[PDB]
Formats: structure tokens, sequence, C-alpha cells
């Protein structure tokens, strides 16, 4: 199925 | 000067933790665009000004058939707005989720267009860093339109490096999960993950917990369906090689290594960039306001300086 993926930045 | 009142706000196309993308119509021309709206207070508080300015700069200085083009870039007292060309066909994520898997020929078409776009970005000293199905759109004709230049880095020529720990968890390259710096080869890993998803119907590595996911990306070996062609197995093994120096596209010739791989033998690279090839799928939109290729989770929702000096823009086209 795979849910929506969100980006990040440290 | 471009204002908020110059546009009609129709419906929500996408929503993130840091921004909203709305389908807009320019009142004076009647033309439809996708407006990405970001809140200034959220950006300043999380110290993400540098990345937001770079997003505008990349959109201002890029011109390629497979990259979303910027029409206007303006700001208000509390918001930052990017007026981009509208990709009527939705995300590649929408289509792949519905169809479960694409044929190798269909994945090759999309893959070739993404390689063309990445070759262009790398030639302009830009590393994308966020290749994912949610960032790969389809235009009204069925061609790829890369959107979301939010994590791009400028001035990265040849073997130059970057230090920011960023990207999308499920798509991070092994070297990004290690200390210190990394090169442009991270984009080829990203391409490998999307090509794997398109041809195998799942992510190469997955776990809901980020700590376990990162261990898989760094330590686990990729598996391939028995029926996958030898050229596809070779492409995926090459793009998903953990060591960036051993990766396909990780060498000094960058995109040339990916372009010359046997999986792409049937591809004429000039025909790709010149849009001469017939798309395997053409979006069946009946109007410019038809959002059938965007998730109902978003479209059903109701929609009620010195620091940002290099932000503003008005296009020549
Ligand atoms: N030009 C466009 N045309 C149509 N839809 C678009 C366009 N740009 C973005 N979208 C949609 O809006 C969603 C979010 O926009 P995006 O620019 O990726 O925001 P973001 O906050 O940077 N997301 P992320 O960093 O991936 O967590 C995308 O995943 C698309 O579904
Ligand atoms: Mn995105
Ligand atoms: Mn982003």
């Amino acid at each position: 199925g795979r849910p929506r993926t969100t980006s990040f930045a440290e | 000067k471009v204002t908020m009142n110059d546009f009609d706000y129709l419906k929500l196309l996408g929503k993130g933790t840091f921004g909203k993308v709305i389908l807009v119509r320019e009142k004076a021309t009647g033309r439809y665009y996708a407006m990405k709206i970001l809140r200034k207070e959220v950006i300043i508080a999380k110290d993400e000004v540098a990345h937001t300015v770079t997003e505008s700069r990349v959109l201002q200085n890029t011109r390629h058939p497979f990259l979303t083009a910027l029409k206007y870039a303006f700001q208000t007292h509390d918001r930052l707005c990017f007026v981009m060309e509208y990709a009527n066909g939705g995300e590649l994520f929408f289509h792949l989720s519905r169809e479960r898997v694409f044929t190798e020929e269909r994945a090759r078409f999309y893959g070739a267009e993404i390689v063309s776009a990445l070759e262009y970005l790398h030639s302009r000293d830009v590393v994308y860093r966020d290749i994912k199905l949610e960032n790969l759109m389809l235009d009204k004709d069925g061609h790829i339109k890369i959107t979301d230049f939010g994590l791009c880095k400028e001035g990265i020529s040849d073997g130059a490096t970057m230090k920011t720990f960023c990207g999308t968890p499920e798509y991070l390259a092994p070297e990004v999960l290690e200390d210190n710096d990394y090169g442009r080869a991270v984009d080829w890993w990203g391409l490998g993950v999307v090509m794997y998803e398109m041809m195998c119907g799942r992510l190469p590595f997955y776990n809901q917990d980020h700590e376990r996911l990162f261990e898989l990306i760094l330590m686990e070996e990729i598996r391939f369906p028995r029926t996958l062609s030898p050229e596809a197995k070779s492409l995926l093994a090459g793009l998903l090689k953990k060591d960036p120096k051993q990766r396909l596209g990780g060498g000094p010739s960058d995109a040339k290594e990916v372009m010359e791989h046997r999986f792409f033998l049937s591809i004429n690279w000039q025909d790709v960039v010149q849009k001469k090839l017939l798309p395997p799928f053409k979006p069946q939109v009946t109007s410019e306001v038809d959002t059938r290729y965007f998730d109902d989770e978003f479209t059903a929702q109701s929609i009620t300086q010195e620091m940002f000096e290099d932000f503003d823009y008005i296009a020549d086209w």
C-alpha cells in the first residue's frame, strides 16, 4: 500500500 | 507587482507539513496554475530561509521540458508564493498506487525523462536531493514534470559535496545516513528507488519506524522478482549500489553512465528531450479544472525585505 512520504531537513 | 487578488482559488491539490499547493486561475489571462503557498513565520522559526530562497532561485534559473516551470514568485506580509505550471496528470504516486506496478517499457519511458531532467540539473550545478513518486508529476500530455525544488543545492559542480542531513526517509541514500559529506550521486539512488517502485510494486526497503528503516537502507540487500528482466535487475542493482563510488551514475561521467546502461539501449536521448516519443498514458482530463488525478483527501478540503530579496520573479514567457 505504502503511505505518503514527507521530506525533512536537520 | 503581483498580488494575491490577481488569482481565483479553486481547490487544494496537495498539502504538506510546511505548505499548501492550490489550483489557481489568473483573472487577466484565464490560465490555470498551481500555487505553492508557504508561511513566513514557520520558515523563520525552523531556520529554513536558505532552502526556501534556493527553491525560488532554482525555479527561476531552470528551463527544461521535464521540470515544472515558474510563472511568478511573489510575497505578502506573511506568505511566500510560487505560481508554477499546473501538472494536470497528478503524481506518479497516484498512478502507481492505482495500477500497483508498471510494465518495464512504461517505467523506462518515465525513467528516461527523469534521467534527462537530472542530467540538466547536474549540468547547472544543482543536486535535487528529493526524488520521490510524490514529487514526480505528469503533465496534460503524459510527460514527466519534476516539482518541489525545496531541498535543492546550488553550486555543486563535478565532485563537489553537501553536508545537510535532508531528503525523504524512505528514499535516503546510504551515504546520507553516514556522518560528514556526500556528492551528487544521491540523485541516482533516488532514481533507483522510484524505478524499483515502478517495476517491482513496492519500496526496496520499508519499516514504519525510521530507526529500523535506516538500518535496512544501510545493511539490507535488495531483492528482485524472479521474472524481472536481466537488464532491469542490472539497472536497479547499479542505481541501488550502497557505495556512491560504485553506483551507476556515481562515477565522474555522472548521467552518461545511466544513459549508456543496457536497460536504456532502445532510448534515443535527443528524442527524449525533444518530446518526440509517444506517452504510454495520456491523462483523461475533460477540463483544466478536472482534478481526477489528485487524491480526494486533498481536493475535498475547504480553502478559507532583505531576507527574501532573491525571491521575487516574473517570467519572460
Ligand atoms: N506544479 C504542480 N502542479 C500540480 N500539483 C503540484 C505541483 N507542485 C506540487 N504539486 C502537488 O502538491 C504536493 C505538495 O507539493 P510540494 O512542492 O511537494 O510540497 P512540499 O511541502 O515541499 N512536500 P515535501 O517536501 O515533499 O514533504 C505534491 O506532492 C503534488 O501532489
Ligand atoms: Mn514534495
Ligand atoms: Mn519539498
